[PDB]
């Protein structure tokens, strides 16, 4: 989830 | 004369069909190993940028994944609040280290090896025996999801980061917190980690800003700036095999280079359409790697003479 704010 | 690197674009390795959230290369320089939204690990050639393997297992995303020091391990953190070891040979989990109550966000092998250190959203870092596969310790660290987790260069210290404003130095043994290097709460600290001698601290905050601290001071020594970065927790690297720059990915599709010395930007790489969310450093070669998210989903891999 690093990719998602 | 002043010395600016000239990284230039060698290869683009697409594969992944979400956005890529981690790259790292292993420490005997031959690889490149890259973590994605997809659930997958894609391992990569670092000199040919040749395909080479895909690692599967996570039920979700994986936020990020670390070599082992003699380059035969790597360990995943994701979504699915497991971190997995695996062997890079077989491509095999090893392991499945359960006990985080949320996402698992970052992950770090000691220089031994033989511990693995982990942050998540639930707020704590976590020690994991890397033999056995069980948590030895869980650290209260933080007030708010840990953004990052690494060991300084002897194993006997870990930094961690938090949304909670805080960057935080443990005594691996004891778990016992030295220090709150970063005392102000808020900004959001996205990212830290040792320098390569281990005195010094970089650490990343979400009003985009890097700056280096002497850890043994705790006074910010340099700070790195004109890169955009108040969305995502972006890596950031030093980069020693040449001339000594500061490194970063950024919102604004591109990857920035300072001099570490004199804070000046001293290059801009384009060429991703999106975030760039990680960057590493090659270990021996001035190579870098650069990875994007879901408009791109490519790593990038760049060369220069420094």
């Amino acid at each position: 989830a690093r990719t998602k704010q | 004369t002043p010395v600016k690197p000239n990284y230039a674009l060698m290869f683009t390795l697409a594969g992944h069909t979400k956005a890529v959230s981690s790259v790292k290369f292993s420490p005997n320089g031959e690889w490149l190993a890259s973590s994605s939204a997809d659930k997958l690990i894609k391992i990569w050639g670092a000199y040919d940028g040749k395909f080479e393997k895909t690692i599967s297992g996570h039920k979700l995303g994986i936020s990020d994944v670390a070599w082992s020091s003699d380059s035969n391990l790597l360990v995943s953190a994701s979504d699915d609040k497991t971190l997995k070891i695996w062997d890079v040979s077989s491509g095999k989990c090893l392991k499945t280290l359960k006990g985080h109550s949320n996402y698992v966000f970052c992950c770090n092998f000691n220089p031994q090896s033989n511990l693995i250190v982990s942050g998540s959203f639930d707020e704590s870092v976590r020690i994991w025996d890397v033999k056995t596969g069980m948590c030895l310790k869980t650290l209260p660290a933080h007030s708010d999801p840990v953004s990052a987790v690494h060991f300084n260069r002897d194993g006997s210290l870990i930094v961690s980061s938090s949304y909670d404003g805080l960057c935080r130095i443990w005594d691996t043994a004891s778990g016992q917190c030295l220090k709150t290097l970063i005392d102000d709460d808020n900004p959001p600290v996205s990212f830290v980690k040792f320098s390569p001698n281990g005195k010094y601290i970089l650490a990343a905050t979400l009003d985009n800003t890097l700056k280096l601290w002497d850890y043994s001071k705790g006074k910010c020594l340099k700070t790195y700036t004109g890169h955009k970065n108040e969305k995502y927790c972006i890596f950031a690297n030093f980069s020693v095999t040449g001339g000594k720059w500061i490194v970063s990915g950024s919102e604004d599709n591109m990857v920035y280079i300072w001099n570490l010395q004199t804070k000046e930007i001293v290059q801009k790489l384009q060429g991703h359409t999106d975030v760039v969310i990680s960057t590493a450093c090659h270990p021996t070669e001035n190579i870098i790697a650069s990875a994007a998210l879901e408009n791109d989903k490519t790593i990038k891999l760049w060369k220069s003479d420094c």
